[PDB]
RNA sequence: GAGUGCGUGCAAUAAGUUUGCUUUUCUGUUAUAAGUAAGUAGACAUAUAGGUUUAGAUGUUAUAAUAGGAUCCUUCGUAUG
RNA sequence: GUCCAAAUACUUGACACAUGCUAAUCGAACGUUUAAUUUUGGCUCUUAAUUAAAAGUGGUGUACAGGUGAGUAUAAUAUUUUUUCGCUUAACUUAAAGUGAAGGCAAAUCCUUCAUAUUGCAAAAGGAUAUCUAUAUCCGCUUUAAGAGGAUGAGAAAAGUUUCAGAGAUAGGUAGUUGUUAAGGUCAUGGCUUAACAAGCCAAUAAUUCUCUUAGUCGAAGCUGAAAAGGCUGAUCGACCACAUUGGGAAUGAAAAAAUCC
């Protein structure tokens, strides 16, 4: 109810050629394939295009080609993730850490989204317990001023 | 607006110390603009208001305004209104009255609730019953409230006394009689009157100021005294027009006060509790004071209406008379001897003089 | 169709009525012969008498309406009127032991309020006691304790034309500011002779 | 402030307004947010009809007038008659009848 | 209204006004969304139909 | 030789303005201090009276801490050279 | 060169301007004054009022309408389509609840503060008109839940679109800048924010920056061609941008969107 889970929904799938690998944790940038259609000429040009694609578990070389899916929004621009390895380089692709399904990776984003809520429900509870103590310490020695000066009056009537 | 507060008229020396001090420290100041009179009482300014000191533009000769230490400087306003008021003895020390009562208004100074039953009482007793309902009537400046219940009876009962002082005469009865009801008017019209203080007296005695017995009272006093007189046509005009009155008061007066209910039941109960709240009456020193005219009035109204053949009022009001007249006499045993009520009683009901 | 309605009390006559709706139409009094003119008359009957501007003949022809509708002005609904001034008075009441009603009723000059009967004593509406004796409402002139009077006055039912103070507000600090130069040029100018 | 008002449009002496839906304050003949009707004052007369009666011909979209309406929309005096005729709202005013 | 849901007459001329207004723009809404929503279902049937 | 509504460097700079090992100041709560000026409470007594007296529960005044907002200085900054 | 209707009418010096007008309105927000009118008091002066005009304080509106094309050279947190959303204390619709106490100015529905408002923080303003032989209405104010509207948040994600003036020069640009871990923030997303590490990210044919010349932009809106994603113009029409003597700036406000203000 009060959780909120990730879409969770299958985007294209692009095949494209690793250009860098190694430089930064867990990111790679590959190349894709497209087309562009020039309105004028009537002519489709080639448009390759280069992401910044996630590499969970550091299992890309610089070389393999490599499955794409955009809609993992990882950083401020990273839009893809990697689906499966087509082609190794180098090495095979039983000598590389696993790449994780999109399944393991959705629950890692809702596991660590929902226990992001309870830490927060604890500070809330925490700060506003924390601080109710202090405001109801401000009635104590409101009330027994009170008490010790209207009982006074009181005790000089009957 | 209204010319600055001043005092140029004082018979005593004590009198003017009295006046010189408020006025120079808890009037004036209400005369600067807002910025200015907080600079007057802050420390942090005290050197430069040495140097150069504020000026005030007063009727030509400025006056200066130096620090002012809140806690030290200014004085006791209650203590010095009280040497004020006693030292007055002179009708030009009375006009003061006007510009100082004023110049607490301004300052914003609550007052003793009873201090105006106060002024009422020494300024009349001297001969200055106009100043009275001079301020009264200008009470948007001297802020001469008619809120408590024993000013209005206080008041009213000097103005029976000043007509009675002369026997009833015609001349000052009917000054007198437009007295009365020049109040009777401004506690129902008027708004300045009316306060928090006045609306917890009213649920008291379930009465407002204007429709009270002890007040309607004073006023079908005087009817009565003009009608007594006669009852050149030119005068008869009045007599016989006084006659309605009369007779339209009494029946007033009547539906109003319940039956067989003397002064001290008149009201709830619950009145006479609270010293704020209309415990004068029990004293019998004060009781007898406020029941002399009012009780005379129902005797002599109760006499010329039976004349023009009303049987009921004459019953009515006897009834009432034969209350108060009962309750009255108990007071004269309890009062001690030498008060004042015991002695205005005696000069007015039992006519000894 | 265009029908008249009969004159009333406080407004008898036509000369009466162009002089309370003000805006000048005073001057067209002799145009209009008789008190049906008026209420009969059209726009185009009114343009060759020589009612003009087009905002005072549209402004008469919506009074005209505005008179047979009964929707009258201050103090329109009164009886007891003599030669264009009426008299106002206190009629007080008893609503209850400890209050009194106060209702600013209309009769003769002469009469007492409380001789007066139900019939000829008219509540006139838009004036109001305030205080115990005091009458309060437009044009109301004090005669007594309790008495007033709403004598005919020229523009007492008109709705005034907006007015501008000093040009209005484009041209507001540009006249002031004129004003004063042309003022400092006259008290200079005395000090040269 | 929706409001349900009328556009001029036409030539001299040959009036032809729009039933539109535009802000308050806004231009009398800017693009409004829709245009529900038409209305034309001058009154027509049949083609082979000598009776001598005459018509206005206005078309409006009541569904979508109803609409606007009921959110909040102030037709202004001359719009607000032409849809009391219809049957949407109340008269503004009426013939005195006294 | 809670006065109106009571069956309570209107209390002065105004009031009157105000509930005749108010209930007109609920007719108003009511006849106008169901008016035009029969348009767009109206109009996207006949768009698959000819469309299919 | 004449002109410049152009760009730019340094100096200077009104309104305005970043920052703080600045300078005053107001307000807000928090904890105290006072009860003389005010204001709010209680006790006793007086009588053509309304006086004496203690008290801080709201509130007033003062200090301290603390939060925040305006001033001064600082930096930047049209004109201008 | 006879008559009539419609439609157009400073394309140049955003050159300088005589004169009258284009934004005012509410007395059912508020008192100040001046006049008469009526009341006090003391014997013309002096109190308390009513009334009418004239200046104002306040509320709302000048953020709309209308005018002009000087400046301005673009790819942008720009824009459509689908999915998912968020915000909105003014005004417009529906309803509910609350509308009490002081101080400052001459007074106020103006300012300053307070009590109360599911728990705990957090509001308000009063005015006016009838009835009776105090009661109930009317116009407001504050808060709250919705609808509509919106110039709304950098909204987000996926796939797309935008003919970017002409000439000359410049190979670097980017420093929360790019990514990871952790935490906060957010409806959600994003260095959005911060700590600690890593040295990346965009570009290489001009990304980026600089100088000069010229220009308001667009539309079957106008003209034109048989036609081309035609060409030209950018008057009247509609949309957008900028400006109000030139330059340099800020606040108020729901929102600058002013011919305002400094
Ligand atoms: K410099
Ligand atoms: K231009
Ligand atoms: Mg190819
Ligand atoms: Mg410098
Ligand atoms: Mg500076
Ligand atoms: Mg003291
Ligand atoms: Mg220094
Ligand atoms: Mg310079
Ligand atoms: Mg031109
Ligand atoms: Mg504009
Ligand atoms: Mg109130
Ligand atoms: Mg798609
Ligand atoms: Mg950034
Ligand atoms: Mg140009
Ligand atoms: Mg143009």
């Amino acid at each position: 109810a009060a959780a909120t889970k990730v879409s969770r929904k299958m985007f294209r799938e692009l095949h494209g050629v690793v250009v860098t690998s190694g430089l930064i944790d867990k990111t790679v940038k590959v190349r894709v394939g497209g087309q562009k259609f020039n309105k004028f000429l009537q002519k489709h040009f080639d448009d390759p295009k280069q992401y910044l694609v996630h590499d969970p578990n550091n299992s890309l070389r610089a070389g393999d080609v490599v499955a794409i899916m955009p809609g993992f929004i990882t950083s401020k621009s990273k839009r893809h993730v990697v689906k499966h390895i087509i082609a190794p380089a180098g090495t095979p692709i039983e000598e590389r850490p696993p790449i994780p399904s999109l399944d393991e990776l959705w629950d890692a984003k809702d596991a660590a989204k929902a226990a992001k809520k309870e830490r927060k429900v604890l500070r809330e509870k925490m700060q506003a317990a924390e601080e109710a103590i202090e405001l109801a310490e401000r009635m104590a020695r409101h009330a027994v001023r009170e008490i010790a000066m209207r009982e006074k009056i009181i005790s000089l009537q009957k | 607006t209204y010319p600055v507060v001043s005092f140029n008229k004082t018979s005593s020396p004590e009198l003017k110390e009295a006046l010189e001090t408020l006025r120079e420290k808890v009037i004036l100041p209400t005369y600067l603009p807002p910025e200015l009179r907080q600079k007057i009482f802050n420390k942090k300014y005290e050197k430069e208001l040495a140097h150069d000191p504020v000026t005030i533009q007063i009727d030509g000769q400025p006056q200066r305004f130096s620090y002012i230490n809140m806690l030290t400087d200014m004085p006791n306003t209650p203590k010095n209104i009280r040497a004020a008021l006693l030292s007055m003895k002179n009708g030009g020390d009375f006009a003061n009255l006007s510009g100082l009562l004023e110049g607490m208004h301004r300052a914003n100074r609550k007052l003793p609730y009873w201090l105006s039953a106060q002024i009422v009482r020494k300024a009349c007793k001297a001969g200055h019953l106009q100043l009275i309902l001079n301020m009264v009537r200008d009470v948007k400046r001297t802020g001469f409230t008619l809120e408590r219940h024993e000013t209005v009876n206080e008041l009213l009962f000097w103005i029976q006394r000043f007509a009675w002082k002369s026997d009833y005469s015609e001349p000052e009865t009917r000054k007198a009689l437009r007295e009365v009801q020049e109040i009777l008017d401004a506690l129902e019209g008027d708004e300045r009157h009316m306060s928090k203080d006045r609306k917890r007296q009213q649920a008291l005695t379930r009465f407002p100021y204007h429709r009270d017995p002890q007040f309607l009272a004073a006023r079908l006093n005087l009817t009565a005294e003009l009608a007594a007189r006669r009852a050149t046509s030119e005068q008869q005009l009045n007599s016989a027009n006084d006659v309605k009155n009369l007779v339209k008061y009494a029946e007033q007066l009547v539906r109003l006060w319940p039956a067989d209910k003397a002064l001290l039941d008149m009201y709830t109960d619950e009145a006479y509790v609270a010293r704020v709240d209309l415990r004068y009456l029990i004293k019998p020193q004060v009781h007898l004071r406020y029941a002399s005219f009012t009780l005379q009035a129902l005797k002599n109204a109760a006499k010329i209406v039976g004349q023009l053949g009303h049987g009921p009022l004459a019953a009515q009001l006897i009834n009432r008379a034969a209350a108060v007249e009962a309750e009255s006499q108990l007071a004269y045993a309890k009062v001690d001897d030498g008060m004042a009520g015991q002695k205005i009683y005696e000069m007015v009901v039992g006519g000894k003089k | 169709l265009p029908l008249i309605p009969k004159p009333t009390p406080f407004v008898p006559d036509v000369p009466t009525f162009l002089t309370l709706i003000g805006r000048d139409l005073k001057q067209h009094a002799d145009k209009f012969p008789t008190w049906e003119a008026l209420f009969t008359l059209t726009t185009d009957q009114l343009r060759e008498l020589g009612v003009e501007p087009p905002r005072a003949r549209r402004y008469l022809l919506r009074w005209r309406q505005r008179f047979r509708e009964g929707k009258f002005g201050i103090g329109g609904d009164l009886k007891h009127v003599e030669n264009g001034v009426a008299y106002l008075k206190i009629h007080e009441k008893e609503a209850s032991p400890t209050r009194t009603s106060r209702r600013v009723v209309n009769v003769p000059a002469n009469q007492h309020v409380e001789e007066v009967s139900e019939g000829e004593r008219v509540k006139v509406k838009g004036y109001k006691v305030k205080g115990v004796s005091t009458i309060v409402g437009p044009y109301a002139l004090p005669v007594q304790k309790g008495v007033a009077k709403l004598a005919v006055t020229e523009g007492m039912w008109e709705d005034k034309r907006g007015h501008k103070v000093d040009g209005g507000e484009r041209r507001r600090a540009e006249v002031r500011f004129k004003r004063g130069v042309a003022e400092r040029k006259a008290l200079r100018e005395k000090m040269g002779f | 402030v929706l409001k349900l008002r009328l556009a001029r449009f036409g030539r001299t002496n040959a009036p032809f307004y729009n039933i539109v839906v535009a802000h308050a304050r806004t231009a009398r003949n800017s693009k409004p947010l829709e245009v529900i009707g038409t209305y034309d004052p001058v009154p027509k007369k049949d083609t082979y009809d000598t009776t001598g009666k005459l018509h206005k011909d206005i078309k409006l979209d009541v569904t979508r007038a109803k609409y606007w309406i009921g959110v909040g929309a102030q037709p202004t005096d001359t719009v607000w008659r032409l849809l009391s005729l219809v049957g949407i709202l109340d008269p503004k005013y009426k013939k005195p009848q006294p | 209204s809670a006065a109106e849901l009571a069956g309570l007459p209107p209390k002065s001329k105004q009031e009157s006004w105000r509930r005749k207004m108010a209930e007109a723009r609920r007719q108003s809404l009511e006849a106008g969304l169901q008016g035009l929503w029969q348009r767009k279902v109206k109009r996207d049937q006949k768009q698959a139909k000819e469309s299919k």
